[PDB]
């Protein structure tokens, strides 16, 4: 996953997956993801987006 | 001050009667040199010279010649009917879609005036047909456009480029470019065609 | 376009005048550069004229100073001419300097448009 | 799109001139009413050449006018 | 006014000029700079006579 | 256009037919000359049609805008 | 043809035609301030292409026989430096050219230079490598 | 009159350039079009030079 | 700077066409070698021909940028030194 | 009128320049640059044409009998 | 053949007259070429008996085909009336 | 923008229905380019040179205050955005009518 | 805020320092010159009136406004009983007007568009 | 792989990697920009379609770079292509670098190939 | 001035003598002729008609 921000540094935090990718402007953060199970997970922005 | 002695010759016709490659125009016999069935002429008719462009002058004179009509209206050719052959009709429409083949009357008049001025200057050089006001031309190109980009300097007429070597290892053939002769093309010549043309993004 | 280096000959006054004239009328001169040149040529004259006027004014008072008022003719003339020459030099130098600096800036802008500067590549 | 009668007249004159040139070159008149195979090939080639020539001449005149104006 | 007379004058001047030009084209040689003035005048007179003879047949209202 | 254009074209065609018939053979008029003129007129019409087709196609073949084709 | 193609194939044909015909659209907009240069003639381009083809044909044996990309690149770089000096001279003559006569003269000079001395340089380089 | 003169000049230039260029009547190319443009330019320059010379030069 | 051979008018050759028969340059055109005198007194004798050489160069090389720059600089330096 | 007189003069000048250039063969496909020799030949032809026109005018002005009705 | 009424009646008449004059000039040139009146070896400004006969034959031929050719061309073009 | 006198009649020759070679005037009542449609007129008059501002002659034009007393061609051209400012300042013509 | 509009009388600024044609500038017709016509804030279909007064009730007596040293902000605050106690209702419309907490977060704190 | 990711794999964000990949792709494109429609996959004869020489380079560059950075670099490369300024037409930095064993004159002799 | 101009003119005269010896009657490689002897640049350059490449 190439995480990137359009306006300000946001954070996608999947709690079930225990992942927290901080998409920041300019930074093309290439982060790996390996889900060892099939499921549906919900999450919110871990960075105050406005 | 710039007009202190800028215009000394004014009667260009007085110069036309002198340097023209023609016989004297005051021949009274020229009034009645020949006899023809002239008919009735209540208005002045100007002799349109040349076998080819004679009537064209009258075409520039008549007002109805500037009447726009749809492609449906112009559905025939002097010896052919464009209604039957749809391909021929499309070809004629394409020929009429070019601006040079469908230029307007204002552009025609501007071109005529420019050509007359150029002819007068290159032949008589009377300096009177020249424009009175001095025009400063500025290339007001706004560099804040992400769609139009000018070229600083210009493209060199010819450039020599060495094609990349070793870029492809698909079949272990390091020679990528090979001309129609089959020889490995190591150098290539890139030539610039249009100096004023821009480049598509 | 001009040579770059200390050993290179300094730009001549006639060269500066010719460069200004070229920038004022060149067909390859952009609109913004022409506007900058016209604006520079507008305000620059006022500074020199005002400097000359200020010299004429101040130097007049120096001719009636308490000590200068009782000197010989030649000495009084020199003392009076002292301020006027300095202020005339100030005004002329300010006008010419403003003109030449703005002309150099305009020439740099034109070279950026003409791409004639080495190591200037976007 | 629409076209003017003056443009139609100019096109007709250009076509007449091109046809005259093609006939004079390919000797189209020396036939019994039907053009030979070589005659038709030469007619097509000369017509293409004349159309290209008309386009080039019009472009040259327009460019001369523009250079006079510009 | 006599628009017919004016058109006739213009046409006659054009015809005389065309005859002179045709005579020059036929009688010029050596890439120009080689032509006979008396022969050109004679050819112009002959062409004027020929065109005058042809005038009644061709130049007329249909 | 106007019928005067057709008249001019007819005059040019008549001059061409006279050249084709009597350009090098100045003889007396006859029904043979009339038939030769008719054949020349037919050939001129065919040549004009071919020239018009080829010129319109070449001018129609030259690209002027991106192919949209709806 | 286009009528013989399906929707997808017709779209592909239109895509190819449009992508190839971009320059025509680019033929529209021009910048006045640029110093206009008379284009090099098509005959001159063809002659230069023929000279380059002859050079490529000469290079073909050594280029094909060589097993070192470094050696190939070195030969190419030397030839490129020489031809680049020659082409720089030619382009300098072309930019300041004022007539088709000057254009033809510059093109002939460049072609002769590629034909005469570049051949000797390439022969010497090949004899070395 | 100016338009008529310009049209006549253009027609004469086109006639001369087609006579000179379409001498072999073979298919034209980019080089052929360039040659035709060169012929037109040469005709215009020659006309200008001839007119200047006739105008007492 | 380069004047094309098709566009290079041999004005200097025109000057060569106007010079007299006894011209040393013509002898130079014939192949007469000219050497700067390396003898001190002789070099002193060579000190008085600068103006004549400049005039000859201006006659032969009127259009040369180097000749024009040298002539202008020499005239300006002469004026300044005299002043 | 001045307009008609100037039109006649311009037409005559164009025709004379065309005739001279056809004699001078100033058109080539090699280049558009008119050579100095070509300019000299055109100048010679133009001088000849101008002298011939002057002589013809002098002969015609002296005697009107050379040009008579029909 | 997209024809309309652009030129007026007087304009059409004058244009027909001008076209006739131009066709007559071209025909005169062709007749002179066919009758060898434009020979560069011409000794005078006059036409002999043979030249006069040739000119008369050419005039008769021109008269014998003008109106017929014009009508035939008009019918072949079949230019529709303007309305 | 009121009309002082009626305009001139159209010329008989249709060749005059075009922009003048030097004057640029097109006397065509139906111009194909409506942007080039021009209605010309003819006015006859005498020429009166530019007046001189003279306090002794009570010619004091307070241009900033809008009071006018002298014929300042420069000020008139500045107000009217005249293109030929120098030519206008050279001299002026006082309109004349054929009496009455 | 209608009173705060100073560009309304900007035209008179042209005639303030250019008095040559000032009387001409005074020859026009008044549309909103020294007048504030408020658009109707409610729908009233009573054909008896061509126009209806949308001016503020508290601003009706300009004489009462000639003595109080306060701006027009009195009429703009708490003059309507409308309330929409909805979480989906917007009360700020100024998403850029916020703070970046204890640790100022860049660029979210260092740009006018965002902060 | 043509531009190895191990060049700057130590960094977490592929900024320098995206820059290098974009520079290489732009160089290759500018080398073969004009012949794409005449000798590459953009040809009309679909049976004569040859893969563009910058195919793998473009794919790797797109993989390394993000959308906004790719767009900005594309605008910059468009400006560069308009300039037609080859990197070899302005490079002088090769003079001011310390000599290295990899920069020996006989580069071919540098490699010691053994089976 | 004699020293300065003598060195300069000695170099120039040696160059002139060398040029005459080879019978080189051409002007200097950096010679700027007058405006009347300058070949003007032709302005009219019409681009070729666009045509879709068969390839
Ligand atoms: C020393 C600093 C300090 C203290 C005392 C506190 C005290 C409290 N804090 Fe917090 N807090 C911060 C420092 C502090 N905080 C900082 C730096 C942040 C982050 C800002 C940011 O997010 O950017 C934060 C953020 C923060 C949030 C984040 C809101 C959000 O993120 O959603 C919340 C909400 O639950 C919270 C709650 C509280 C509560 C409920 C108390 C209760 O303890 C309050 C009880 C009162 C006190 C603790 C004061 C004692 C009272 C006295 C009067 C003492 C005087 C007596 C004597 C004389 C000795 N704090
Ligand atoms: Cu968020
Ligand atoms: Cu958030």
């Amino acid at each position: 996953l190439i995480t990137n921000s359009y306006d300000i540094v946001h954070s996608w935090f999947i709690p079930g997956l225990g992942i927290k990718l901080d998409c920041v402007p300019g930074r093309s953060t290439h982060h790996t993801f390996f889900i060892d199970n099939v499921g549906f997970y919900y999450g919110q922005c871990a960075e105050i987006c406005g | 001050l710039s007009l202190i002695n800028q215009y000394k010759s004014l009667n260009l016709s007085s110069s036309i009667k002198h340097n023209a490659p023609f016989i004297n125009r005051d021949l009274y016999v020229f009034d009645d040199l020949f006899s023809y069935n002239l008919g009735d002429i209540t208005t002045k008719k100007s002799l349109f010279n040349d076998k080819n462009s004679f009537l064209t002058s009258y075409s520039y004179l008549n007002n109805n010649s500037w009447n726009n009509n749809e492609f449906d209206l112009i559905d025939n050719l002097p010896f052919t009917t464009l209604f039957d052959n749809n391909d021929l009709f499309n070809n004629y429409k394409s020929f009429f879609q070019d601006s040079i083949f469908n230029s307007p009357k204002k552009q025609l008049s501007s071109d005529s005036k420019q050509l007359f001025k150029h002819i007068i200057y290159r032949s008589i050089k009377n300096n009177i047909i020249q424009d009175y006001t001095k025009l400063v031309k500025h290339e007001d190109f706004d560099e804040y456009s992400r769609w139009i980009k000018r070229s600083p300097g210009e493209v060199l007429p010819l450039r020599i480029i060495k094609y990349p070597l070793g870029l492809e290892t698909i079949h272990n053939n390091i020679f990528e470019n090979t001309n129609n002769e089959g020889n490995v093309e190591l150098f290539r010549l890139r030539f610039n065609s249009n100096s004023s043309k821009m480049q598509h993004k | 376009m001009e040579p770059f280096g200390t050993d290179e000959r300094n730009w001549t006054h006639e060269e500066k005048d010719i460069i200004t004239r070229f920038l004022k009328y060149d067909k390859h001169v952009n609109l913004k550069t022409a506007e900058m040149v016209y604006s520079a040529e507008v305000e620059s004259a006022y500074f020199g004229k005002a400097g000359a006027l200020a010299g004429g004014v101040i130097s007049a008072l120096f001719f009636n100073f308490p000590i200068v008022r009782n000197l010989p003719i030649i000495r009084r003339s020199v003392i009076g001419v002292l301020p006027f020459l300095y202020c005339y030099t100030w005004g002329k130098n300010t006008q010419e300097e403003l003109r030449w600096l703005k002309t150099f800036a305009a020439y740099q802008r034109f070279v950026v448009y003409h791409g004639q500067h080495c190591k200037l590549w976007v | 799109t629409e076209v003017s009668n003056h443009n139609y007249t100019q096109a007709v004159a250009y076509l007449n001139r091109a046809t005259s040139s093609c006939v004079k070159k390919c000797d189209s008149l020396n036939n019994n009413g039907s053009l030979s195979s070589k005659q038709e090939s030469c007619l097509k080639t000369c017509a293409e050449n004349h159309a290209i020539a008309t386009k080039i001449h019009a472009e040259y005149i327009r460019k001369l006018a523009e250079s006079k104006y510009l | 006014d006599n628009y017919a007379a004016d058109v006739q004058r213009q046409f006659n001047r054009t015809a005389f000029d065309s005859l002179y030009k045709i005579c020059y084209n036929s009688l010029v040689q050596k890439n120009g700079s080689t032509i006979d003035f008396q022969k050109q005048i004679d050819c112009h007179q002959r062409l004027i006579q020929v065109f005058a003879k042809i005038a009644p047949i061709v130049v007329k209202v249909e | 256009m106007d019928p005067v254009l057709g008249d001019v074209i007819a005059t040019r065609i008549y001059k061409a037919c006279f050249k084709h018939v009597y350009g090098k053979n100045m003889k007396a008029y006859s029904e043979k000359d009339e038939a030769k003129f008719d054949q020349c007129l037919t050939s001129y019409v065919e040549s004009y049609k071919s020239v018009t087709n080829h010129f319109i196609t070449y001018l129609g073949q030259l690209p002027k805008k991106g192919l949209s084709l709806d | 043809n286009v009528e013989e193609m399906d929707t997808i194939q017709k779209m592909n044909y239109e895509a190819t035609v449009n992508m190839g015909r971009q320059d025509l659209i680019t033929r529209e907009y021009t910048f006045y301030s640029d110093y206009e240069f008379i284009p090099i003639q098509e005959d001159r381009k063809q002659q230069m292409e023929d000279a380059l083809n002859n050079l490529h044909k000469i290079i073909h044996p050594t280029v094909t026989q060589l097993k070192k990309k470094a050696n190939v690149q070195e030969i190419q770089d030397r030839v490129f430096r020489k031809l680049q000096g020659w082409e720089g001279e030619l382009n300098t003559c072309v930019f300041s050219a004022k007539n088709v006569r000057d254009s033809n003269f510059c093109a002939d000079r460049f072609t002769n230079r590629i034909n005469t001395e570049g051949v000797e340089f390439v022969k010497q380089i090949l004899r070395e490598y | 009159m100016e338009q008529n003169t310009t049209q006549v000049f253009s027609d004469l230039a086109y006639k001369v350039c087609f006579k000179v260029i379409n001498d072999k009547n073979k298919p034209f190319v980019l080089h052929d079009e360039q040659r035709l443009a060169n012929c037109l330019t040469r005709y215009v320059e020659a006309f200008n030079v001839t007119s200047e010379y006739f105008f007492r030069e | 700077e380069m004047i094309l051979p098709h566009n290079n008018r041999q004005l200097a050759r025109q000057y060569f066409d106007s010079l007299p028969e006894n011209d040393i340059n013509r002898k130079y055109y014939e192949g007469l070698k000219y050497e700067t005198p390396k003898t001190f007194f002789g070099r002193f004798l060579n000190q008085f021909n600068i103006d004549a050489k400049l005039d000859t160069l201006s006659k032969f090389y009127t259009y040369q940028k180097t000749i024009r720059a040298t002539q202008a600089e020499l005239q300006e330096d002469r004026k300044s030194y005299l002043t | 009128d001045k307009r008609k007189i100037q039109h006649e003069g311009i037409i005559a000048l164009i025709n004379y320049s065309t005739l001279c250039a056809q004699k001078c063969d100033v058109l080539k496909g090699h280049d558009d640059k008119i050579t100095d020799t070509e300019e000299q030949c055109l100048r010679v032809c133009a001088e000849k044409i101008r002298q011939t026109f002057e002589f013809t005018n002098d002969i015609y002005l002296k005697n009107p009998n050379l040009t008579k009705p029909n | 053949m997209s024809t309309r009424k652009i030129f007026d009646s007087e304009e059409q008449s004058f244009i027909r007259l001008v076209d006739k004059f131009y066709l007559g000039l071209s025909l005169t040139k062709l007749c002179a070429q066919s009758c060898n009146l434009l020979r560069n070896d011409i000794s005078g400004s006059a036409l002999t008996q043979k030249e006069k006969d040739c000119l008369s034959i050419c005039y008769n031929n021109i008269e014998k085909t003008q109106s017929a050719f014009y009508a035939k061309v008009k019918t072949t073009m079949n230019l529709p009336a303007v309305e | 923008g009121g009309e002082v006198c009626p305009p001139m009649d159209a010329p008989t020759d249709s060749t005059l229905f075009v922009n003048d070679t030097f004057t640029g005037f097109n006397p065509d009542p139906a111009n194909p380019e409506d942007t080039e449609q021009v209605t010309l007129t003819e006015i006859t008059g005498i020429v009166r040179r530019g007046e001189q501002q003279d306090i002794l002659a009570r010619r004091r034009n307070w241009n900033k205050e809008g009071i006018y007393n002298w014929v300042d061609l420069d000020y008139m051209g500045k107000i009217f955005r005249l293109f030929n400012l120098d030519a206008i300042n050279t001299a002026y013509i006082e309109r004349v009518v054929p009496s009455f | 805020f209608p009173f705060l509009e100073k560009m309304k009388y900007n035209q008179y600024k042209e005639y303030k320092n250019d008095y040559l044609f000032y009387l001409d500038f005074l020859k026009k017709e008044i549309t909103d010159d020294h007048s504030f016509f408020w658009k109707a804030r409610k729908v009233i279909k009573l054909p008896q009136y061509s126009v209806f007064s949308f001016v503020p009730l508290k601003l009706m007596m300009w004489k009462t406004m000639i003595n109080y040293p306060e701006s027009f902000w009195y009429a703009a605050s708490r003059v309507v009983q409308s309330r929409r106690k909805k979480v989906f209702v917007t009360k700020c419309s100024a998403r850029t007007l916020t703070t970046a907490g204890w640790t100022f977060i860049t660029p979210f704190s260092s740009n006018i568009k965002y902060t | 792989t043509v531009v190895p990711t191990q060049t700057f794999y130590q960094m977490q964000d592929y900024y320098m990697l995206c820059g290098l990949r974009f520079e290489r792709w732009f160089r290759c494109d500018l080398v073969y920009h004009d012949q794409r429609h005449t000798k590459f996959d953009q040809v009309k004869n679909q049976k004569n379609y040859k893969t563009y020489p910058c195919y793998r380079e473009y794919y790797e560059a797109q993989y390394a770079c993000q959308d906004d950075m790719f767009d900005f670099l594309m605008e910059l490369a468009y400006a560069r292509r308009a300039a037609d300024n080859f990197e070899s037409d302005f490079a002088s930095h090769e003079l001011t670098t310390l000599p290295t064993f990899y920069d020996t004159p006989k580069a071919a002799e540098r490699k010691t190939y053994t089976y | 001035l004699n020293q300065k101009y003598y060195t300069h003119m000695e170099h120039l005269w040696t160059v002139h003598v060398n040029r005459l010896n080879q019978k080189i009657l051409e002007d200097p490689l950096y010679t700027f002729y007058p405006q009347e002897l300058n070949v003007p640049k032709h302005n009219i350059i019409v681009p070729t008609i666009f045509r879709d490449t068969p390839q």
